[PDB]
């Protein structure tokens, strides 16, 4: 660990539920390393315990076990960020790459979880009989649940149709009437997916000949921010242990280094588990094999 | 009224029941023993007649409703600026022959003075004989509940009441639903607690559904018409 | 055990572990694939297990030692299931003495 902190420029290093001094001279059976970039605006949200966006939608650090945190830096001259959305249902209906800018990281602001029956599509026959505020309708693949839209009678209007998830899933008036529900990620998994605006998904007057594709503006709940500071990028890493004083993986710092030999001087040697005393003299040999 | 608790006797001593054809059809509110406030759309033709009506006061239950009630029903007064296709100025005044004697559980509500600085999200009470099912069947006891006043600029959103709210119209209830009025609550008194004094600021006009989401209540703004009410005081 | 080239009907499956358990010694060694024989020496002493191996007809060389603290009792050779070892197509035989 000393060589790791020396070679890689370490800005901060702490450990929760464990002592840093106890790491020197111990053996851990396994170590899990979770690393990701640090946003400049929301860096303070990386504290141990906070109701921030990073801990509630991107990655949460469990405090019920002994772990360690390391904030380090890296020269921003050769830093590239590969963005991806770990959402299945969002990518299924036509999600693509962000392609915003370089040296920028995207953090999710809201997380929504759905079951295996949701579809950002309304019923064509139901949406056709809506002369006022007709929602867009299209066809869904085999097996889903279309948008719940009902036509309610008014004083003079008889074609006023309402739907669910209005106006937006972030500020929905009735969350219980919408299919997608806001969920909080725990420890181990990723974000379920971004928000989906049903008003911007699909086309108008579709005779079951087009899938449910949402525009790029229909996805909400994320923000991009730069990560350049003093021509460098800050990266956070979390080391999770799996056992104390048990495991083949130990610390090499608490061992005996490989010193330099000395000729024509009486020296005490500890060569290959065999101890003794004597003088060393350099000579040319050819009878030494690989294992000998 | 859906999702409301039973009203104990001597709690809302201003519930006046208007019964036509020997059955209660609409409610009302009493401010003075000579005038009763009710809905104007329910008093239209051919029901716009001085006779064929009955006023009941102090009836804590529908079981006691039988032969024998208050004074005779006089002529009805409607706002000339009211319309049928467009809901506007839905206020009606009913006159009685004999004055309403103030009994033990009888207390008229006070008219709202022009200028009160009402809270935007203020808790108010709605009491009457409503329903708790699909359009209901009848109502045998008083049902009362509490609601909130939705903002005018928020209730007329493009998804609920786009261009369907007049300056003399307010919304009471919950946006999520499950608490609202239903069919049969014509003239439901909308009273609020301000400085330990109850004020009547709303009047049931119409609605969509019963205790449903995205469909708040609809009430009339009496404060605009209060002066017109005083006009009736200048008439009789 | 199955063969990589000219695979059999079934698949190689001798252990079921979702994750890698705690191992004590892991290395990789090389040998000449053109040889015709291979020699192995396995034994244990004072709870320490030694290994030796050789390619040609020569005395074996050191491979490794392992400390276990327990006396092992059984060894086994997994049969090879392949579509080429059969004498119908290649006339080859497996030998492990
Ligand atoms: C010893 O060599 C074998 C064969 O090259 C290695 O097994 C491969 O390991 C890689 C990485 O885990 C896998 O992607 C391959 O599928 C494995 N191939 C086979 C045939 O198993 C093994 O990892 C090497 N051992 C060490 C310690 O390096
Ligand atoms: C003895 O001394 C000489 C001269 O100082 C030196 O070169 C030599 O290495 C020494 N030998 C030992 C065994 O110390």
């Amino acid at each position: 660990l000393s060589t790791l902190l020396r070679l890689v420029h370490t800005d901060s290093f702490s450990c929760n539920n464990f002592d840093e001094s106890k790491i020197y001279g111990s053996c851990f059976k396994s170590i899990v390393l979770d690393k990701f970039a640090i946003p400049n605006s929301r860096r303070s949200d990386l504290q141990l315990g906070s109701s921030g966006f990073l801990q509630s939608s991107n990655y949460k650090i469990d405090t019920t076990s002994s772990s360690c945190q390391l904030y380090y830096s890296l020269p921003a001259i050769n830093v590239t960020i590969n963005n991806y959305n770990p959402s299945s249902w969002n990518r299924r209906y036509g999600f693509n790459n962000f392609n915003l800018s370089s040296h920028s990281v995207v953090y999710s602001r809201y997380c929504f979880s759905v079951n295996n029956t949701f579809c950002p599509c309304a019923k064509p026959s139901f949406a056709s009989s809506c002369k006022s505020h007709k929602p867009p309708s299209a066809s869904c693949p085999i097996g889903t649940n279309y948008r719940s839209c009902e036509s309610t009678t008014v004083l003079d209007h008889t074609d006023w149709c309402r739907c669910s998830c209005l106006p937006d899933p972030i500020t929905a008036y009735d969350p219980r009437s919408c299919s997608q529900k806001k969920s909080l990620v725990g420890v181990g998994e990723h974000c379920a997916g971004f928000g989906v605006d049903e008003e911007k998904c699909g086309v108008l007057d579709g005779s079951y000949n087009v899938s449910c594709l949402c525009s790029t503006d229909a996805f909400l709940g994320w923000s991009y921010d730069t990560c350049v500071s003093n021509n460098r990028c800050n990266i956070f890493s979390n080391f999770i242990l799996n056992g104390i004083n048990s495991g083949t993986t130990c610390s090499n710092d608490l061992l005996q280094p490989n010193t330099e030999v000395f000729t024509d001087v009486c020296v005490d040697y500890d060569l290959y588990g065999i101890t003794g005393q004597g003088i060393f003299k350099e000579v040319s040999a050819v009878y030494y094999n690989s294992w000998q | 009224i859906v999702g409301g608790e039973s009203a104990l006797p001597g709690a809302w001593p201003w519930q006046v029941s208007l019964h036509v054809q020997n059955v209660h059809v609409c409610g009302g509110s009493i401010i003075t023993p000579e005038w009763i406030v009710t809905a104007a759309h329910c008093v239209e033709k051919p029901l716009n007649n001085p006779w064929h009506w009955t006023a009941f006061a102090g009836i804590l239950r529908q079981s006691f409703m039988f032969y024998g009630a208050g004074y005779q029903v006089e002529k009805v007064i409607s706002h000339p600026n009211y319309d049928s296709k467009t809901k506007n100025n839905d206020i009606a005044l009913m006159k009685l022959q004999k004055p309403l004697t103030f009994n033990d559980l009888v207390k008229p509500v006070c008219l709202p003075n022009p200028g009160m600085m009402l809270q935007p999200e203020q808790l108010c009470w709605i009491s009457g004989w409503g329903a708790t099912e699909e359009k209901g069947k009848t109502s045998e006891v008083l049902n009362a509940a509490k609601v909130l006043l939705i903002e005018t600029q928020r209730c007329n959103s493009r998804y609920v009441y786009d261009n369907l709210i007049t300056p003399a119209m307010i919304c009471a209830g919950f946006l999520q639903g499950n608490v609202d009025s239903c069919q049969g609550d014509s003239g439901g008194p909308l009273v609020t607690s301000k400085n330990n004094i109850w004020w009547l600021i709303g009047d049931t006009s119409w609605g969509s559904g019963c205790a449903k989401a995205y469909r708040p209540g609809v009430y009339g703004n009496v404060m605009v018409f209060t002066d017109w009410i005083y006009r009736q005081m200048r008439a009789d | 055990t199955i063969c990589k080239s000219k695979g059999s009907s079934r698949n190689e499956s001798w252990h079921f572990d979702k994750s890698e358990p705690l191992c004590l010694f892991k290395k990789n060694f090389t040998y000449n694939v053109s040889t015709d024989w291979l020699y192995f020496h396995f034994y244990q002493e004072r709870g320490t297990f030694y290994a030796y191996y050789a390619d040609s007809g020569m005395p074996t060389t050191f491979l490794f030692s392992l400390y276990l603290g327990t006396l092992l009792s059984h060894y086994y050779v997994l049969p090879l299931t392949c579509n080429a070892i059969s004498s119908n197509t290649d006339n080859e035989t497996l030998q492990y003495w």
